């Protein structure tokens, strides 16, 4: 069984369609995979629970996340990690906040 | 805001140590 994967895959596609107004980069870009431990080894010593979109999708396929509540918390952690690690107003920080506002609206509709 | 040209992260300076 695919569990909640079909619904979360739809959410992820909607997130990927949120593009920056100036350069059109998808706001999901920097969140698709974890930072490279080779490039940013210290990220893994300051961020207690790393999270990325690939992990959320794999967790939905393998049954680790069976509820939208679990996905909500995984996204919350992902965005909190980005707001902690990156400078306020940087492209990564703004992408986190804009995506978080979008996902909050989506969860509201799926909890209505 | 536009992506950093190399695509890098934007760590707070203290976290670059």
């Amino acid at each position: 069984s695919l569990g909640i994967f079909p619904t979360v895959e739809k959410l992820v596609e909607e997130m990927r369609e949120q593009l920056d107004e100036v350069d059109s980069h998808p706001r999901t870009s920097i969140f698709e995979k974890l930072p490279s431990k080779r490039d940013y080894p210290d990220y893994f010593k300051v961020i207690e629970k790393p999270m990325a979109i690939d992990i959320i999708l794999k967790n939905c396929k393998n049954g680790t996340y069976k509820t939208l509540e679990e996905v909500r918390q995984a996204l919350q952690t992902m965005f909190e990690n980005a707001r902690f690690y990156n400078e306020e107003g940087s492209w990564v920080y703004v992408d986190a906040d804009k995506l978080n506002e979008f996902t909050d609206e989506w969860f509201k509709e799926h909890s209505s | 805001t536009a992506r950093k040209s190399t695509g890098g992260k934007a760590p707070r300076k203290q976290l670059a140590y």
